[PDB]
């Protein structure tokens, strides 16, 4: 779950950063 | 139709084998073959269809992002080392990604959405429709991009209307739909306020009616509820 | 030749982009195009060629193993639920894996081995030849399997003879060759004693002449030395 | 390195077990 959560956060963060 | 001569049940079986082997292209191909038999999909079968294509386009999106990042460092003040190669390869990935999205949207329009009777299944396919237009939107430009955004919103919005009327607030498909429509608002439609608003409302209404959790799917529901809260952490 | 019209340098560039994007099929395709220009490969380019195809066939082997494991549980006393599906899909993966191995061995035979001048490069391609015959051996049967085993041994053995004569005991290619030939003995040729013997000798001779470590590649060398020791742990 | 090592051990172990 926390793995799915981490992946989600990284993907969602990508948009914010780039 | 490379799957036209294979039994429906055998295609469903091989999709599951492909899932275990992490062969998502194959899995998508098998599920496409199953859909083309013309029968409705069970809950289990819809999830297989989604998992397959989500992972395929997910790999393509990931690759697109890597190449896009590389391309940002290049074509820039200081890093004067350009060449057409990065763009060309990125466009190659882009074209394939578009090809897969078009395949999925094709299956949805012919013939999963119209053949759906259950309200849960109609929302599921409308959510999918919204998703694969969203993925097209991430790499599109100009008038093409505008049409894509409108199609995504329209699919999501109809899904939302049905889900609010027919499904409890903790239903995983309802939650998953609101989550992704929230993402649409933030990342595609350039409406972060509406993204936060929807995400929050969805979470609070799920909590307000937590008693509606289903024995069959509460793990899915709680996970999406956590994802909503995590996106809110990032976005605020 | 889908890569025939692209510049050699551009193909090498796109191989590296594909590596970063973890697009190993594409990477293999680009490096195949580069090889077919007819020039020798630099050290850097040989490694790209190997990394690409190693990962492609590696994914196929992994998938093959998953399906093979599933097939073991089925077709068995107690678990009476057979059907041809598992076999069929496993054979599909098998055929594709054979296709990739044949492509690689084709590139090696025409035209990397004969065009090689440097002793390091000749060993590199002979090691590769041994490897891709080994991968064919893992899924072959009957007289086909016998021919494959002999071809693997012959390629490995010639590589070993050249490497003992021309390269120091800590050279990463020499070490990598002995490691994989050791694996061949254990997993293919059914000679675990010779596998242990070779692995041990290689490690001890590397340690005995540790001073020969190269500034350019000692990290590769020490890693393979550790892998040798790890295989010895498992095998004894 | 230990990741490459772990993968190697698991792959090599597969043959021994199956
Ligand atoms: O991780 C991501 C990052 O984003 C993507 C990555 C791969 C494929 C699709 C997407 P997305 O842009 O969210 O549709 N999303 C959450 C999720 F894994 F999908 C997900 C997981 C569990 C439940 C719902 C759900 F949605
Ligand atoms: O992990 C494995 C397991 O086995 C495979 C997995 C994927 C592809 C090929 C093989 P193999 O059967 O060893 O040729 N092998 C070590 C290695 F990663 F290759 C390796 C790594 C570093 C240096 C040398 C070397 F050899
Ligand atoms: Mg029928
Ligand atoms: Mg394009
Ligand atoms: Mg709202
Ligand atoms: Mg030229
Ligand atoms: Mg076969
Ligand atoms: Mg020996």
């Amino acid at each position: 779950r926390d793995k799915i959560r981490l992946n989600n956060a990284i993907w969602r963060a990508w948009y914010i950063q780039y | 139709g490379a799957m036209g001569s294979m039994e429906r049940a055998s295609l469903i079986q091989k999709a599951k084998l492909a899932e275990q082997a992490e062969r998502y292209e194959d899995m998508a191909a098998f599920m496409k073959g199953a859909v083309e038999k013309g029968e409705e999909l069970s809950c289990e079968e819809r999830n297989l269809l989604s998992v397959a294509y989500k992972n395929v386009v997910g790999g393509q999106r990931a690759a697109w992002r890597v190449l896009s990042s590389i391309e940002q460092k290049s074509n820039e003040e200081g890093s004067e080392e350009k060449g057409p190669e990065v763009r060309e390869y990125r466009e190659k990935v882009e074209t394939e990604l578009q090809g897969v999205c078009d395949t999925v949207l094709g299956l949805l329009d012919s013939h999963l959405i119209k053949e759906a009777g259950d309200a849960e299944s109609r929302v599921f396919y409308l959510k999918m429709k919204g998703d694969y237009y969203r993925y097209l939107a991430e790499v599109a430009t100009g008038d093409d991009k505008k049409r894509i955004i409108d199609s995504a919103r329209s699919a999501y919005q109809e899904a939302m209307d049905i889900s609010k009327k027919e499904m409890p607030p903790t239903n995983p498909i309802r939650l998953g739909l609101a989550l992704n429509f929230s993402v649409f608002h933030y990342e595609i439609a350039n409406s972060p306020e509406e993204a936060i608003s929807l995400a929050k409302t969805t979470f609070d209404e799920a909590m307000a009616d937590l008693h509606t959790l289903s024995e069959d799917s509460y793990k899915d529901s709680t996970l999406i509820m956590q994802l909503l809260r995590d996106n809110l952490t990032l976005w605020t």
